[PDB]
């Protein structure tokens, strides 16, 4: 079932792309934290 | 027990999601202003 | 006007120090004359009208920054400035833009970290908050060239 | 002497809480470190 490779694997891509991610001006103003993050597609619990 | 403690992120995009209730067990036909 | 008053006021001051300049040696009267000087030029410094400053060369950021530095200098009485100030911004919306950086890029720039506070109250629309969040703004483009198509040299 | 201007701006800031800016600002592994952990587990 594709289910079953969606939710115990990942694509491999999202391995083999850049982690870190950048963020916009425009919500009411960002701090530190916001500034560089983790992309949340490679993120995990 | 607390198991765990958490923050609401400032961060927020619309998730938009279709949930769809997979019928693995279709149930009996219905029958009878 | 309150400039006319000030100054009338304080040529009568100066007569009656000419009155009182002959006897300068006591040290009496020294002091005395110290203390009333002090006390003269300490508010007379600090109750400068603001009719000067606007020229019509003068742009939006040369604008905001002159009343900005009226705001950290210059409190007392003179409280409809941030109402200026907050009518002001909704004008110059598209033109505030122009002279900004990237998020990521600004804060890295030498002098931004004088001038953050400036911003910060630049674009959150009231002079009285305060900056102590530590949030990161649009950091203001402090190149020559966007200076001199954004600003006026005299207001440096 | 401390020795470093962080030092003593760090030592100094002892007051309460420890970070104050964090709580401020109101503000999760990496899917190929988690692949590297599960791979090198299984491995040895």
């Amino acid at each position: 079932d594709t289910s079953r490779t969606a939710d115990s694997a990942l694509v491999s891509t999202a391995f083999g792309g850049s982690v870190f991610q950048e963020n916009r001006l425009g919500e009411t103003p960002l701090c530190r934290d916001e500034l560089v993050a983790v992309a949340p597609g490679a993120a995990s619990t | 027990t607390v198991v765990r403690v958490l923050r609401p992120p400032s961060t927020f995009e619309q998730d938009h999601s279709r949930l769809v209730l997979d019928e693995a067990f279709p149930t009996f036909p219905l029958y009878d202003a | 006007g309150q400039q006319p008053l000030v100054r009338r006021v304080i040529t009568q001051l100066e007569t009656a120090a000419t009155e009182a300049r002959p006897y300068v040696n006591c040290r009496a009267v020294a002091e005395l004359l110290d203390l009333t000087y002090q006390r003269l030029i300490y508010w007379a410094c600090t109750l400068m009208p603001y009719v000067l400053f606007r020229r019509d060369t003068d742009t939006e950021l040369d604008t905001v920054l002159l009343m900005h530095f009226f705001y950290t200098h210059y409190r007392s009485v003179n409280g409809d400035l941030a109402v200026e100030f907050q009518n002001y911004v909704k004008n110059s919306v598209r033109h505030m833009s122009s002279f900004v950086s990237s998020d990521i890029d600004g804060d890295q720039k030498p002098g931004a970290e004088h001038m953050r506070d400036v911003s910060y109250k630049l674009f959150v629309g009231n002079l009285q908050a305060r900056d102590a969040s530590g949030l990161m703004f649009p950091i203001i483009s402090t190149r020559i060239s966007t200076v001199n198509l954004y600003l006026s040299p005299e207001r440096m | 002497d401390y020795g470093n201007v962080a030092f003593k701006y760090l030592a100094l800031r002892d007051d309460g809480r420890p970070l104050a800016w964090r709580r401020r600002c109101s503000g999760v592994v990496t899917t190929r470190y988690k692949a590297i952990t599960v791979a090198v587990a299984v491995c040895q």
